[PDB]
């Protein structure tokens, strides 16, 4: 079993057996900056942009996803 | 209603398998690719020649941003602080006192450009047009500390870039 | 005399473009078993038995100028014929699959 | 003497500047910015920059994201494997200075804390075209260079 | 003279391969509906002047080497083993004319695994190692269709000189009679020298002076590969008058077949590393040793044996 | 004054296509063999 | 229309006033297309549309040699460009300055200015408000 440490980032730890994969352990947190949280120090049109900045591939989708909730 | 991507028997009569075979040891579909590529070739690509020429922008667009003035070079700046409470980043940082003609005024209007997300809610909040996004996106810097902006440099920027902010503001206010 | 001179040239520039490549001014003045599949030391011993054939397949160039073609050409393809059987053999026994 | 040391600082700075390959942390947001510097229409390649380069080969890292506290170490190690000459530009509000996310308990405030910064490219995110205005702001930074001058008289 | 004669060889191939970078970027760049370099020069051509003189005054970074010998020997084995090919190449005259000179570049080329195991055995890393050994792994097994290909087109030709494949095309290109090898020689030049879709050194890695010097070897061998395709398969008539004629026609039927390996990597994705063991093993070997039966066969029964001469 | 906003022309926009628009091309099996061994057969003559 | 296609490159070096202005323009912006005068700002810069030429490309500037006291005979930079012709040139408006030109404010800057950063002319930031608290001065006079 052959131990390899490794959109974003991304940190994979797998364990190899010659060409397959055994097991794949995503390690995530890497772009982690506690979104949740800030929100709540803000209004509610203050926390719009942020989710511009989650997928941030599909920016109005996310933000039509917050409208709704609202 | 839905539909099936991938949902196809092959025929298995002769005719149909040899097809197959023919594509198999010939190559078919692979160079039936190599056409396309090939046609990109001989098409005039999308490149512009920047700096030379330059990617649309419209009258909206969130660039950097200065403070105004009106016609008679009053600041349109009263110190109201809706942009500072409004800013999703907290990028903006303000003091006031009576001027000495005891007009409303800043003493301070700092904009953290490195907090700031260029997110155009402080040109909305202000009631009188005084802070706004401008159209320069071209200001990159050396340095950390120059992209700190102070009441000096936000003035400066007004000054410079009033006749194109002026414009584009005509352009779109009636959208506002 | 020539191939010796050639040979020479190319392998003394390759020499000088490496040690340059390595000495340039700067300006500075401050015994194990690898983790490694059986299944690599297989394709590189099947590599070899099949080149070893194929050392016997090169005279057949000069061969075929023989007037005993019966027996060259019943040799040639019994070799090649052989050599087939070969990775037939590698084939079936799953001495090519990856997995 | 004097003559010869001034072209010869010409001739490397041009090269430098002309060959400029980058190693991109596409960390977030930025990094699709960066790639549509990349794209047809600006084309980063016609100016010598190379698609995507390994830390190994490359002259200039593009931090283009944010940058956690989780992540940090990581970005360092890669700066100090890369060859010098090597430069930094840091892309969008978040590297400049966590942008943001700036309060986060889980945010570097700007990736100067952990790596020299050569070129701040401002804006959330900045335009490609914004981008490519930094990168060549980068490469006359490095036509202004000096080394064989200042070497000469020391 | 002939010390003239080898730097008129060995000075241009630098340069073509130099070259042949700009071109690489501003064909594929223009496939992707894009330029490529033409800022550094008109129309790129500083370019690769500015990329060399970039790389060889870049830091010359040395991580602990376990053998410095064998950190040495790698680059200077595989530049000189390329220029070396170039030696018996008749263009339309070889610089060293060998009765035996398909097998001299057959044998020639076998050494060039070497620089991948030395470089491996160099890194003093073993991942390093490991993608070394998957790399020699896979440029061994595709030698082994090359050379018997090559067999199979020599039974046609009747001998090793290489300028026999000339006087063999004098009417009529191998391609046709032998496009089924050719089809397959072509794509074992390419898994040979690791290009896409068989650059897996390139894919799984990414999963100064001694760099480009091994950048020089592998375009060399790129340009070489391509120039011997041309010869075994669409030979150029020679005229012993006008010899800069061959010259020409030859140079461009090369230029062409290398812009195709460019071509080729602007359109296809990526092979795995089982999956081109078994285009291989499983597709090309049974099919090429049938082929070499075939050959064998086939001028013993239309009697168009050739002359050993 | 009347309202003026951006609005889809008197009658709607022309047609756009969306369906996959693969064509067929090249020969039937048979005439791709057909040709290959002919291409053998003459260069083997 | 291989012969057609390069009388129009001959045209080129003739559109450019010859070898030595064609030869300039190919080094200066990489690009030899000759394109209408739209009009030249007080720096120098000298702007151009062709509008055969695909959206992007329609319209572009030739950066003066001279700003400002600044050679820019090979160093441009996107910041030279006047605000004035800044919105024509990005197709924020269909109507270049000489057409439509900007209202005249005094405060307005008469000498546009480039990207200052890294000369000494940079931007230096500063708080802008007077001290908060005043500190008691002892007299200067002794009676301990
Ligand atoms: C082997 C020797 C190779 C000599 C390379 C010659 C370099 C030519 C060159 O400098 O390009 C022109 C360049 C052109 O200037 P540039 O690189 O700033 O380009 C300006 C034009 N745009 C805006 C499109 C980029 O000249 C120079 O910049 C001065 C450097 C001279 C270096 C030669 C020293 C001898
Ligand atoms: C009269 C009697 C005569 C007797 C002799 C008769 C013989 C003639 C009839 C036989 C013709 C044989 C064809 C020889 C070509 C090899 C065919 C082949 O091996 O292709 C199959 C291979 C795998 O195919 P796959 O679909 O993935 O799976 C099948 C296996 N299970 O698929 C592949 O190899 C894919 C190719 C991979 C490379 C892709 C990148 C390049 C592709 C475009 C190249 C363009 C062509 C190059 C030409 C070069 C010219 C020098
Ligand atoms: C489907 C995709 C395939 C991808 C594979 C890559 C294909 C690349 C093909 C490269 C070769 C193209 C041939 C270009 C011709 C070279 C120019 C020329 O002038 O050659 C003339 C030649 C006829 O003359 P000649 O070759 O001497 O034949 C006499 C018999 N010896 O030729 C006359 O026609
Ligand atoms: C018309 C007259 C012609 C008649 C010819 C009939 C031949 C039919 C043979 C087909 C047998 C077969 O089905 O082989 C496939 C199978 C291996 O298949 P595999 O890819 O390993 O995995 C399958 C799961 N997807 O089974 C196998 O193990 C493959 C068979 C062993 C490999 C044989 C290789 C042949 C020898 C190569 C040289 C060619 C012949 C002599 C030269
Ligand atoms: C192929 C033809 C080339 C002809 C041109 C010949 C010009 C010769 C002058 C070369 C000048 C090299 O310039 C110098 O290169 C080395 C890389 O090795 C850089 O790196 C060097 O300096 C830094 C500190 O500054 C050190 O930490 C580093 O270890 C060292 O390698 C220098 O930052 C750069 O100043
Ligand atoms: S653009 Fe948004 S983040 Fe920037 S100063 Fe204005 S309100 Fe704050
Ligand atoms: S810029 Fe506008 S919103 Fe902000 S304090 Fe001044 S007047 Fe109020
Ligand atoms: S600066 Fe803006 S666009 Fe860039 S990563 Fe941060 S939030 Fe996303």
């Amino acid at each position: 079993n052959l131990t390899l440490n490794f959109h974003g980032v991304l940190r994979l730890v797998m364990e190899l057996s010659g060409e397959m994969v055994r097991k794949c352990d995503p390690h995530i947190g890497l772009l982690h900056r506690g979104t949740e949280k800030l929100i709540e120090y803000k209004t509610y049109l203050q926390a719009l942009p942020y989710f511009d900045r989650l997928d941030y591939v599909s920016m109005m989708c996310n933000e039509q996803a917050y409208s709704l909730a609202v | 209603t839905y539909k099936y991507v991938n949902l196809r028997e092959p025929s298995m009569d002769m005719k149909s398998v040899t097809d197959r075979a023919a594509q198999t040891l010939l190559w078919t579909e692979l160079i039936r690719g190599l056409g396309m590529t090939l046609s990109y070739l001989f098409r005039e690509p999308a490149t512009i020649n920047y700096p030379f020429e330059k990617g649309p922008l419209s009258p909206r667009f969130r660039g950097e941003h200065a403070l105004r003035r009106y016609p008679s070079g009053e600041e349109r700046c009263i110190a109201c602080k809706l942009c500072e409470a409004v800013c999703p980043a907290q990028a903006i940082t303000i003091e006031a006192e009576p001027r000495a003609d005891g007009s409303r005024r800043t003493t301070r209007y700092d904009i953290d450009m490195t907090k700031c997300i260029y997110c155009g809610f402080c040109q909305e909040a202000c009631p009188v047009d005084a802070i706004v996004e401008g159209p320069n996106f071209e200001f990159s810097t050396e340095t950390h500390e120059e992209l700190l902006y102070n009441k000096e440099k936000l003035l400066n920027n007004g000054d410079k870039w009033e006749a194109e902010i002026a414009a584009n503001i005509q352009a779109d206010y009636l959208y506002r | 005399m020539n191939l010796m001179l050639a040979l020479l040239t190319n392998f003394t520039l390759a020499t000088l473009l490496v040690i340059i490549a390595f000495w340039l001014p700067q300006l500075n003045v401050y015994s194990a078993r690898l983790p490694f599949s059986m299944k690599f030391f297989l394709v590189a011993i099947t590599f070899l038995l099949f080149d070893l054939e194929i050392a016997l397949l090169l005279p057949l160039p000069w061969a075929s100028q023989t007037a005993n073609l019966n027996t060259m050409l019943t040799m040639a393809l019994f070799l090649i014929i052989l050599l087939a059987v070969s990775l037939a053999y590698e084939w079936t026994q799953k001495g090519l699959e990856w997995t | 003497g004097e003559y010869v040391v001034a072209k010869l600082d010409d001739l490397i700075n041009w090269a430098r500047r002309s060959s400029l390959w980058p190693m991109t942390f596409g960390l977030a947001c930025c990094a699709v910015e960066m790639m549509h510097m990349a794209a047809p229409r600006y084309d980063m390649d016609r100016f010598g920059v190379v698609f995507r380069a390994s830390p190994r080969q490359s002259d200039v890292m593009i931090v283009a994201g944010t940058l956690t506290n989780k992540m940090a170490p990581a970005l360092r190690k890669v700066y100090d494997q890369m060859p010098e000459p090597r430069y930094v530009v840091s892309m969008g509000s978040c590297a400049n200075g966590g942008g943001y996310y700036h309060y986060s308990y889980s945010v570097v405030r700007g990736c100067d804390r952990i790596v020299p910064v050569d070129i701040y490219v401002p804006g959330c995110p900045p335009t490609a075209e914004a981008l490519l205005y930094g990168i060549l702001q980068l490469q006359k930074k490095i036509k202004r260079e000096k080394r064989l001058r200042i070497w000469y008289r020391r | 003279m002939f010390m003239i004669n080898i730097l008129m060889l060995i000075i241009p191939i630098l340069l073509a391969v130099a070259f042949l970078t700009l071109v690489e970027r501003k064909v594929l760049g223009y496939m992707q509906l894009r330029k490529g370099p033409n800022v550094v020069g008109p129309y790129g051509l500083l370019q690769p002047i500015a990329d060399a003189i970039k790389l060889f005054i870049k830091e010359p970074l040395r991580p602990a080497t376990s053998s410095a010998s064998m950190f040495i020997l790698a680059p200077i084995m595989a530049l000189g083993l390329a220029l070396t090919m170039w030696i018996p190449l008749p263009m339309p005259y070889p610089l060293i004319n060998m009765n035996l000179g398909v097998l001299f570049m057959l044998a020639m080329s076998s050494l060039a695994v070497y620089s991948i195991l030395w470089s491996g055995w160099a890194s003093n890393s073993k991942y390093a190692l490991i993608g070394a050994l998957r790399a020699v792994a896979q440029t061994i097994s595709y030698e082994v269709t090359l050379a018997i290909i090559l067999l199979s087109v020599l039974l046609m030709s009747g001998s090793f000189t290489l300028s026999t494949l000339i006087t063999t095309q004098e009417q009529m290109w191998l391609i046709l009679p032998a496009w089924p090898l050719a089809m397959m020689w072509f794509i074992s030049t390419l898994a040979e020298t690791n290009r896409a879709p068989f650059d897996l050194t390139e894919g799984e890695s990414e999963l100064a002076g001694p760099f480009a010097l091994f950048f020089m070897a592998e375009y060399a061998n790129i340009i070489m590969m391509n120039i011997f395709t041309a010869i075994l398969f669409l030979g150029t008539s020679h005229n012993p008058h006008m010899p800069e004629l061959y010259t020409i026609n030859f140079t461009i039927k090369s230029l062409l077949l290398t812009m195709s390996f460019l071509w080729i990597r602007a359109s296809y994705p990526r092979f795995r590393y089982d999956q081109l063991m078994h285009l291989l093993w499983k597709n090309f070997l049974p099919l090429t040793l049938a082929l070499c039966m075939w050959h064998v066969s086939l001028p013993i029964l239309t009697s168009g044996i050739p002359p050993q001469t | 004054s009347k309202v003026k906003q951006d609005m889809p022309p008197v009658g709607g926009y022309g047609p756009i296509d969306y369906k996959r628009n693969l064509p067929r091309r090249g020969l039937s099996g048979y005439s791709m063999f057909a040709v290959g061994i002919g291409a053998l057969l003459f260069g083997y003559w | 229309e291989l012969l057609q296609v390069l009388k129009r490159g001959l045209q080129q070096v003739s559109g450019h006033g010859g070898l030595r202005g064609y030869l300039r323009v190919l080094f200066r912006a990489n690009d030899v297309r000759v394109g209408t005068l739209v009009g030249e700002d007080k720096y120098g810069n000298k702007y151009y549309e062709d509008n055969k030429q695909f959206f992007g490309r329609h319209r572009w500037v030739i950066y003066t040699t001279e700003m400002n006291g600044k050679n820019t005979f090979w160093d441009v930079d996107g910041s030279m460009v006047p605000p004035e012709w800044h919105r024509w040139l990005h197709c924020m408006t269909d109507d270049p300055p000489t057409v439509k030109p900007p209202t005249a404010r005094k405060f307005i800057w008469t000498n546009h200015k480039f990207n200052l950063s890294g000369t000494p002319q940079q931007y230096v930031p500063y708080s802008t408000t007077r001290k908060k608290i005043q500190e008691w001065v002892p007299p200067s006079t002794p009676y301990k």
